[PDB]
DNA sequence: TAATAGATTAGAGCCGTTTA
RNA sequence: AAACGGCUCUAAUCUAUUAG
């Protein structure tokens, strides 16, 4: 069960980036399910496949595939449960317009069994870690911190985070939920809903479709009817338009795979990523904080 | 009778600062920002392993299609979309021949073992698991 | 100036685009007819007038169609006319088309070989025609001509458009919830899910919309109860937030609402003669077979047979009062082997719905969603959930309705 | 400590490859 | 573990209440 994770996270120490490769994935004609086609059907999606590895394969050998279109750093963070571990995964744009995303490491353990939040202790050493990434990185303190996660921020942490985080910075803290039970169907048309369609329920709160029909893909990124995640800008001023653009904007930076997007943003799921890495193995001090290494 | 916003898509940055919104079609008009100029594919599995990697990799050399081309588009071919080689004739192999403690113990200090002792220069190990 | 290619258009349309596009990045006037959106006469006419090359496609299905072999012919003949050699250059791709079973008008000619690395044959290209002395590169002009007409067939378009919601919004509450003080007409180890109308135990109180008196036939200890004990609130203070007090909170007011619509859902579904199947985290609700006229309602079919088993189209529901006060649903395929019996393993359920999902779209989705819950509907546009003897829960049968000014074409 | 809920959260696995 | 999705299953915690 647990062979990728702890391959990945065995070889963090001496950084090399590796590539797990299935024999079911890259020669999956020959692997036949002794009755018929197949185990794992991939004729449909050859080229797609290619692709994917392709990337994947010029991504870990320190090639930049695609970049994205400042003073924004974006940071997701994901409790994993091993005591609970927080990682985070930070994005941003620097002074060259080369868009920087490494992700921040070193989870943060909250000793309690089922809150997923941040000690204040922890929460400043995050915010501090992630700040002063941006700083080195780009030689000024960010305009905006951006944070997203998939738990609500509770008042504590919160207060942590704006003690720790210095002046002339707005912090804000975004709750995206997926799988939320509102399925929109159409009603003219034979197609789902395109992507990109939102539902501002609130001010603070909306539904948005980060993955449905595409125009340009002339069909949809997800079979059956599309799920909206649920954008909610829990804590911090920011708008609720400005907010969904920022999360669109996330979700095409999945280097992991050549896809057209990708359900949930990206610093989500590769905060998910690492976080599984870490915590598959013992701990290690200072981890490589590059995607390579971990997905 | 609800207001639905739209969100215009995002466009991806590419080579020589073109931007297309899919990733895939961007990739292959344009094509990556960084030229690196090749893979050293390092290969950590068995016999059969490495023969599917080579010959997979081959494949990757050549285009090769998707079943419905619209939708999700075609491989132009590695040289072509990313303008590095990866061929298959430059690889370093190393042969295999709790339990998953000692499994990913066995491709890891192969790993190790290649990365420290080994002259030859490996930017990436593609890990054959077998099935 | 013009390079022109010449292909089998539907089965080299992948290559020629690919080719031609790099080519107009590099900066060099291409030529071709998928580029551009009689005909025949601007064909000939480029062909004869300004062209410098003349790239043929060499594949498979390149050389067995009259109009390539003729365009082929006609660029033959201007290239004798050039007094030029260099005219003509073929660009084989098929790796089962042998150097062999080549056309006659071109097997003399010096191809260049894409079978493998056509980034190499692309090279070889422009190394060819770069010493040939064919005539500043400026990507920008490709990646215009990808969004002109490969583009534009499929993009974004000002377009109203509507979409039917998962969420039926509730068109009328009952008026007063009404907390009882059974201090001992009700036994503590009593079970009031089990009671035939929704009530929950909060403050030893029996919080439910029902009158005093709905709990006789099953809890006989409950007659002889002085009303005034019983505090009624008045639902929109809830709903609205205004009801903040000591005694009970805003919030868990609310929540002991939407867990007795939860609940006066389930036991109205008890009655309404649909399965039931236990869920992960709740109930999915769904018609066995031949319980449907043809299987259907209306013209939407909710029980159907795939592989030997029988699927049956069935709903899960709860209730949330944020934006409205809603009952959201989701939709699901439960499966059988006769269509009465239920399926004990759940891998195989999970494969057959994944299996019967791989061919359901959005329009079956909505119409097996829409006819389902106005299947559940005594009202024309109502469903009703007996939370009270005087008083019900209405659902409106038609979902919250969603409009776009954004949308896209429907290619169908 | 146990129970009944709603709301959030996280873990897996598992099938299909996105209607031309 | 190419990948993204849909779904299914399980578990936990926070609240409010009731029985230990
Ligand atoms: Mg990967």
């Amino acid at each position: 069960a647990q062979f990728h994770d702890q391959l990945k996270a065995r070889l963090l120490e001496h950084t090399i980036p590796t590539q797990i490769l299935r024999e079911s994935t890259l020669a999956w004609r020959d692997f036949k399910n002794t009755f018929g086609a197949p185990i794992r059907d991939f004729s449909k999606i050859e080229g797609h496949l290619a692709w994917t590895i392709s990337t994947a394969a010029y991504y870990k050998a320190g090639g930049k595939p695609w970049k994205l279109g400042p003073g924004v750093c974006y940071l997701g963070l994901v409790y994993k449960k091993i005591q609970n571990a927080c990682c985070a995964a930070q994005m941003f744009l620097d002074n060259g317009d080369g868009t920087v995303f490494k992700g921040e490491v070193g989870p943060w353990y909250n000793p309690e069994k089922g809150e997923y939040h941040l000690k204040p202790k922890e929460a400043k050493a995050l915010l501090t870690q992630a700040l002063e990434s941006y700083k080195e990185q780009n030689k000024s303190y960010p305009k905006e911190v951006f944070i997203h996660a998939r738990t609500r921020f509770n008042d504590e942490e919160w207060n942590a985070f704006n003690e720790v985080t210095p002046k002339n910075t707005n912090l804000v803290g975004v709750t995206i939920t997926k799988s939320k039970p509102l399925k929109l169907y159409k009603t003219e048309g034979a197609f789902p809903i395109m992507r990109g369609n939102a539902y501002i329920v609130d001010e603070k709160k909306a539904f948005l479709w980060t993955l449905g029909f595409v125009p340009k893909l002339q069909s949809t990124l997800s079979m059956e009817v599309p799920n909206p995640i649920f954008i909610e800008i829990n804590k911090g001023e920011a708008e609720i338009q400005q907010v969904l653009k920022d999360i669109l904007a996330l979700t095409k930076l999945n280097y992991n795979a050549c896809i057209y997007a990708d359900g949930e943003p990206v610093t989500l799921r590769f905060a998910n990523k690492i976080g599984e890495i870490l915590t598959a193995s013992t701990e290690i001090k200072t981890p490589p904080l590059a995607f390579k290494y971990y997905i | 009778m609800k207001e639905l916003i739209y969100i215009e898509e995002p466009s991806i940055l590419f080579a020589h600062g073109q931007k297309c919104t899919d990733p895939r079609d961007g990739l292959a008009l344009f094509g990556p920002l960084n030229q690196i100029y090749g893979i050293k594919s390092g290969v950590v599995g068995t016999q059969k392993g490495l023969q599917i990697f080579k010959s997979y990799l081959d494949k990757i050399q050549k285009p090769i299609y998707n079943h419905n081309n619209i939708t999700r588009p075609m491989f132009p071919g590695f040289e072509a979309v990313f303008g590095c080689k990866w061929e298959s004739q430059n690889i370093v192999f190393k042969e295999i021949t709790k339990r998953t403690y000692d499994l990913v113990t066995l491709f890891n200090d192969k790993i190790i073992t290649a990365n420290k002792n080994d002259e030859e220069r490996v930017d990436v190990w593609f890990v054959i698991v077998p099935e | 100036n013009k390079i022109f290619i010449s292909h089998a258009t539907p089965e080299d349309d992948d290559f020629t685009r690919w080719l031609s596009l790099k080519l107009i990045g590099l900066g060099y006037e291409v030529w071709c007819d998928i580029l551009f959106l009689d005909f025949w006469s601007t064909i000939e006419k480029e062909i004869r007038e300004n062209t410098c090359k003349f790239l043929i496609v060499s594949s498979t299905a390149g050389n067995k169609r009259e109009g390539v072999l003729k365009e082929l012919a006609v660029a033959t003949k201007v290239k004798k006319h050039l007094q030029d050699d260099m005219f003509i250059i073929p660009l084989a791709i098929d790796e089962n088309l042998s150097y062999d079973d080549i056309n006659i008008e071109i097997v003399r000619l010096n191809a260049i070989d894409f079978k493998k690395s056509w980034a190499k044959g692309l090279q070889d290209l422009l190394d060819a025609f770069e010493k040939q002395n064919v005539p500043p590169p400026d990507h920008s002009k490709s990646n215009l001509l990808y969004q002109q007409i490969f583009l534009h067939d499929k993009q974004a378009i000002e377009k109203e458009e509507t979409y039917d919601s998962n969420w039926f919004p509730i068109i009328s509450f009952p008026n007063e919830l009404r907390f009882h003080r059974y201090d001992w007409r009700l036994p503590k180890q009593f079970d009031v899910r089990t009671l035939a109308f929704p009530a929950i135990r909060y403050k030893e109180y029996l919080c439910t919309f029902a009158w005093e008196y709905d709990f006789i036939h099953q809890l006989p200890k409950t007659e002889t109860y002085n009303g005034q004990e019983s505090i009624r609130i008045s639902t929109s203070d809830i709903l609205s937030g205004r009801y903040d007090t000591d005694f009970i909170r805003n919030y868990e007011c609310q929540r002991l609402i939407v867990q007795l619509i939860n609940k006066a859902f389930e036991l109205r579904m008890k009655d309404k003669n649909v399965r039931e199947y236990q869920m992960s985290k709740t109930f999915a609700y769904w018609i066995e077979k031949g319980k449907l006229e043809k299987d259907k309602f209306e013209k939407i079919k909710l029980v159907g047979k795939q592989k030997n088993k029988y699927w049956h189209f069935g709903i899960s529901a709860a209730g949330k009062l944020y934006p409205s006060p809603v009952l959201m649903v989701s939709s699901h395929i439960i499966f059988t082997m006769d269509g009465i019996n239920l399926i004990k393993s759940k891998s195989i359920q999970h494969s057959s719905r994944r299996k019967q999902g791989k061919n359901w779209w959005n329009d079956k989705w909505r119409e097996k969603l829409l006819a389902f819950i106005r299947f559940l509907s005594d009202d024309q546009n109502a469903i009703y959930l007996n939370v009270g003897s005087e008083e019900k829960i209405l659902i409106s049968n038609k979902p919250l309705k969603f409009f776009g000014k954004m949308s896209y074409v429907t290619p169908s």
